[PDB]
């Protein structure tokens, strides 16, 4: 079966290097060719270049005009894509894929998450959601983080029905914000608990807030 | 140069229905010499990579059920699936490979119809403990409505607010096939203390006349 | 008349 393994995500800022990689294995590395397709989220996917690593044969997108450079190691079976000067524009999901002579990408890799940003590591500030019919609504924002991800539960983990946890929006100061809510029946609001658990890893932060009427 | 165009953007299909998107290439894609469309057809589903799905236009990988279909020639394609299921949630996108570079469509994101779902909404306040930062943040929750298309305004004071609020929605639940959206007004504590009423306004097909949720500051 | 954009005599296809 082929494999595709691709490094792990990035962080950097701008004017900074970057390699990432893409190991392929059960098939015959040297004489097929491997590349590199990117994924911003405002447009639809755009090729950046194969390589045939046999003869280091190495065909790029015009577009990119030199900003990236494409590489294997035979003995490695692995590709490679290096940026010498990171800009922000550079801010993407990168996939390594296969092609055969035509061109049509018939593997893909898993993608690489790559964040260009100014922005330092920041923990999250938690602020609740309060509650006020039948209904209720609650829950935590999560405000000024960087980088991705936060990851957000209810009650360790016993809540889980009615939650839902919004997708991270990058504000204009460069940190992420987001909010996680969970509807409950009214009545409950008096007699049971609600507790959400933020943990930012990238900085080590962990808030357990509780949620209560006010 | 081939810039490759897809319609619709998202497509909603109800389930063992038929879904069709369509795909225009700015240039022929077709070679004489050999009678092939030099077209692809990929399916990236909800947080996996994407997969191939047709190439020669209409020629399936091997896996591919027969129920997905290519078809077309020269600058016009369509994908065909004939009935819809529930794993079948996600974009799909076309690519040229008839001249270098390489390019993709915009893609087509094919989603589940249901019936129309009215939001709920509720409206929060900032919290005291933000208000110490020097910032407020007033949120507005859309809860399960289906379909996305909802326009959301903010009032305070009976003034309509503009270039200070943002978006949120979340992927078509797995249940029930709804969306939730929040939508977030930041002010600062100033201009947070110096007026008293903020309003959430939610226009949507569902509900009969615009709802507005809204709390008296203090 | 073959018209392949990445053609290599020597591909191992997979």
């Amino acid at each position: 079966e082929v494999q595709l393994v691709q490094s792990g995500a990035e962080v950097k800022k701008p004017g900074e290097s970057l390699r990432i990689s893409c190991k392929g294995s059960g098939y015959n590395f040297t004489n097929y060719w491997i590349g590199w397709v990117r994924q911003v989220p405002g447009k639809g996917p755009e090729w950046m270049g194969l390589i045939y690593p046999s003869d280091s044969d190495t065909r790029y997108n015009p577009s990119l005009q030199g900003h990236v450079t494409i590489s294997a190691d035979k003995s490695l079976t692995t590709a490679y894509l290096r940026w010498s000067s990171l800009r922000a524009s550079d801010s993407a999901t990168y996939y390594c894929v296969t092609s055969g002579i035509y061109g049509y990408l018939d593997y893909w890799g898993r993608g690489t998450q790559v964040i260009v940003s100014s922005a330092s590591t920041k923990g999250p500030s938690v602020f609740p959601l309060a509650p006020s019919g039948g209904t209720a609504a609650l829950g935590c924002l999560v405000k000024d983080y960087f980088p991705e991800p936060v990851t957000v539960s209810w009650n360790s983990g016993a809540l889980t029905s009615g939650v839902h946890t919004f997708p991270a929006v990058l504000q204009s100061s460069g940190l992420y914000s987001l909010s996680s809510v969970v509807t409950v029946p009214s009545s409950s609001l008096g007699t049971q608990t609600y507790i959400c658990n933020v943990n930012h890893k990238p900085s080590n932060t962990k808030v357990d807030k509780r949620v209560e009427p006010k | 140069d081939i810039v490759m165009t897809q319609s619709p953007d998202s497509l909603a299909v109800s389930l063992g229905e038929r879904a069709t998107i369509n795909c225009k290439s700015s240039q022929s894609v077709f070679h004489s010499s050999n009678n092939k469309n030099y077209l692809a057809w990929y399916q990236q589903k909800p947080g996996q990579s994407p997969k191939l799905l047709i190439h020669w236009a209409s020629a399936r990988e091997s896996g591919v059920p027969e129920r997905i279909s290519g078809s077309g020639s020269g600058t016009d394609f369509t994908l065909t699936i004939s009935s819809l299921q529930a794993e079948d949630v996600a974009v799909y996108y076309c690519q040229q490979y008839y001249s270098t570079p390489l390019t993709f469509g915009g893609g087509t994101k094919v989603e589940i119809k249901r019936t129309v779902a009215a939001p709920s909404v509720f409206i929060f306040p900032p919290s005291d403990e933000q208000l110490k930062s020097g910032t407020a943040s007033v949120v507005c929750l859309l809860n399960n409505f289906y379909p996305r298309e909802a326009k959301v305004q903010w009032k305070v004071d009976n003034a309509l607010q503009s270039g200070n609020s943002q978006e949120s929605v979340t992927e078509q639940d797995s249940k029930d096939s709804t969306y939730s959206l929040s939508s977030t007004l930041t002010l600062s504590k100033a201009d947070y203390e110096k007026h008293k009423v903020y309003a959430c306004e939610v226009t949507h097909q569902g509900l009969s006349s615009p709802v507005t949720k809204s709390f008296n500051r203090g | 008349k073959v018209h392949a954009l990445f053609y290599k005599l020597d591909i191992v296809p997979i």
